[PDB]
């Protein structure tokens, strides 16, 4: 099945 | 503390147009992507719009692609949500909000609320 | 398959008494990582915690230590143990997938419990 895609909120 | 501020809801009708905003502090605006986020009369919760920390990318799921667009003045420490060609639909609490971590709601404002009727 | 959230019907609670929240994931996305949200009576919603595959969790500021999640396949679960009269919230549990060609997060529907 598919992957979770995240991003870092601070940047 | 952080601290979000939404403004600019109020009465109006189908077809009509307002632009709500988000007054940011507490925190480095410029280094935080940023969220508007509705809930509607019935409670559900609906993700309305996202904007990166220097506002080069956007994003919005279809129900309001074409018809909201957010923004941002980093020298103000504001966010904004501009809503045209309104839909009865899109009444609601509009919230903006701020992520931590990979968490991309873990600050929400107090809302401001859009009454869309005929 | 669209990325879709389920949530376990809402029920009231005697106080002090137990209570377990679920939220299923959609097949395909059985690994993600959700976060639970509660929402008091004319308050924003707030943030709970996160909920990894795994039944790892961090959870928020000003989160009773009473609170405590798992997971088991497609399910996340929101455990309150003791439950008090501050607990009656709406608990909605959420989803993020940051697509770069296009984000995407949902929400249950809630769960009302009522204490």
């Amino acid at each position: 099945q598919q992957q979770q895609q995240q991003q870092q909120q601070q940047g | 503390q952080v601290q979000l501020q939404e403004s600019g809801g109020g009465l109006v009708q189908p077809g009509g147009s307002l632009k709500l905003s988000c007054a940011a502090s507490g925190f480095t605006f410029r280094d935080y992507y940023m969220y508007w986020v509705r809930q509607t009369p019935e409670k559900r919760l609906e993700w309305v719009a996202f904007i990166s920390n220097g506002g080069g990318s956007t994003y919005y799921p279809d129900t309001v692609k074409g018809r909201f667009t957010i923004s941002r003045d980093n020298a103000k420490n504001t966010l904004y949500l501009q809503m045209s060609r309104l839909k009865s639909e899109d009444t609601a609490m509009y919230y903006c909000a701020r992520g931590r971590g990979y968490v991309w709601f873990a600050y929400w404002g107090q809302g401001t609320t859009v009454t869309v009727s005929s | 398959m669209q990325l879709v959230l389920t949530q376990s019907s809402s029920a009231s609670f005697s106080l002090g008494a137990s209570a377990k929240l679920t939220c299923t994931l959609s097949s395909q996305h059985s690994t993600y990582t959700i976060e639970w949200y509660q929402q008091q009576p004319l308050k924003p919603p707030k943030y709970v915690m996160e909920l990894k595959k795994d039944g790892s969790h961090s959870t928020g500021d000003g989160i009773p230590d009473r609170f405590s999640g798992s997971s088991s396949g497609a399910d996340r679960y929101l455990s309150i143990s003791n439950i008090q009269p501050e607990d009656e919230a709406i608990y909605i549990c959420g989803v993020g997938d940051t697509i770069k060609e296009q984000f995407v997060y949902v929400f249950g529907g809630g769960t009302k419990v009522t204490v």
